[PDB]
């Protein structure tokens, strides 16, 4: 049985979310540094009963999903609501298999034909990530919205949207101490708002970095990966250096 | 026992006018109406339904109005009354419709009738003189 790390939206504080991340990227790690930075678990090889953890959430109205993120890329790959749960299409037979080892006692099953890329979502939600707002508020709506997926009552732009802003609020900030940062902030002030292109780059190159990291010459990237700024300005990484802060969790290369 | 909504406040009412429709949950039902996201919508003859107004189950507040009511429409909550109001101000002869308020429990500010999951039972207004 898989480790399960608890949040609840209901009260949430800038500490408790911080409390809630630091676990989840403890469940994740173990560790394998590159570079000082955390290397997830290498996909190949690993045992299935090291390859998941899950992420229980409830909100005021003590509704509850439980999402299921795999260890090597700190992703969603699907939740349970009570007796049922959805799975993204896994992209091989491999994860299919492993999948299969999740929730096993859940009545119902369904593995959706998409996956679960922003690219595919923000189709699904019909509005890019630019334009969906996160935060505490959003967080709380998310959850019902996954809960009342299977009695029918959420469309499914509804739920695209809210996978979104479950990926983006857990495993993007499990991966990215900046994006941690972001999400606190609106915490702080009870305020929602959408994510600027500063943290929308960072996701679009997590699995480039990792590269750029790992395969460095002693922290010297060999081609530098561009990022852009709030404004949409622009901007080089060179090295590892000035990601110390940034990057919290890499996928294993080599 | 599940939460009813009753709805008041509707009537006739001349251009420009205004008029606070009010959505009263039924006393005993587990949970309060703040706990809840309560939307308005109207409807006429030959029209479906369409959503207008609503208020997040969310604490932030979170409210969402169509365009056709942007300004003009205000959703408030009054929770010692366990009320959500509508206040609809400079209405014109085109909001002539029933217009009904829904709630879900933990729901959020949705235009859609099947992402709530309560009824009122609908309430006339007419405008024009
Ligand atoms: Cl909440
Ligand atoms: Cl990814
Ligand atoms: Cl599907």
């Amino acid at each position: 049985q898989y480790p399960i790390i608890n949040f609840t939206t209901a009260g949430a504080t800038v500490q408790s979310y911080t409390n809630f991340i630091r676990a989840v990227r403890g469940r994740l790690t173990t560790a394998d540094v590159r570079h000082e930075i955390p290397v997830l678990p290498n996909r190949v090889g690993l045992p299935i009963n090291q390859r998941f953890i899950l992420v229980e959430l409830s909100n005021h109205a003590e509704l509850s999903v439980t999402l299921a993120l795999d260890v090597t890329n700190a992703y969603v790959v699907g939740y349970r609501a009570g007796n049922s749960a959805y799975f993204f299409h896994p992209d091989n037979q491999e994860d299919a298999e492993a999948i299969t080892h999740l929730f096993t006692d859940v009545q119902n099953r369904y593995t959706f034909a998409f996956g679960g890329n922003y690219d595919r979502l923000e189709q699904l939600a019909g509005n890019l990530r630019e334009n969906i707002e996160l935060g505490n508020g959003p967080l709380e709506e998310a959850i019902s919205a996954l809960y009342y997926y299977s009695t029918g009552g959420t469309q499914l732009p509804t739920l695209a949207r809210s996978f979104i802003i479950c990926i983006q609020m857990i495993s993007e900030a499990a991966r990215f101490q900046y994006i941690e940062g972001e999400m606190r902030t609106r915490i702080r002030y009870n305020r929602r708002s959408a994510p600027d292109p500063s943290v929308i780059t960072l996701e679009n190159s997590w699995g480039r970095l990792s590269t750029a990291i790992q395969e460095s010459n002693q922290g010297a990237f060999a081609s530098p990966i561009q990022l852009q700024r709030r404004n949409g300005s622009k901007f080089s990484v060179y090295d590892v250096s000035i990601l110390i802060p940034i990057i919290a969790l890499m996928v294993y290369r080599c | 026992a599940q939460v009813q909504l009753v709805e008041s406040g509707g009537g006739l009412v001349q251009p420009g006018g205004s008029l606070r429709l009010s959505c009263v949950a039924s006393e005993f039902s587990g949970f309060t109406l703040d706990y809840y996201a309560i939307g308005w919508f109207r409807q006429a003859p030959g029209k479906e339904r369409e959503g207008l107004s609503s208020i997040s189950s969310s604490s932030d507040g979170f409210t969402s109005y169509s365009d056709s009511v942007k300004g003009r429409f205000t959703i408030s909550r009054d929770n010692a009354k366990n009320t959500v109001y509508l206040q609809m101000n400079s209405l014109k002869p085109e909001d002539t419709a029933v217009y009904y308020c829904a709630a879900r429990l933990g729901g959020w500010a949705s235009f859609s009738p099947q992402e709530y999951d309560y009824w009122g039972q609908g309430t006339q207004v007419t405008v024009s003189s």
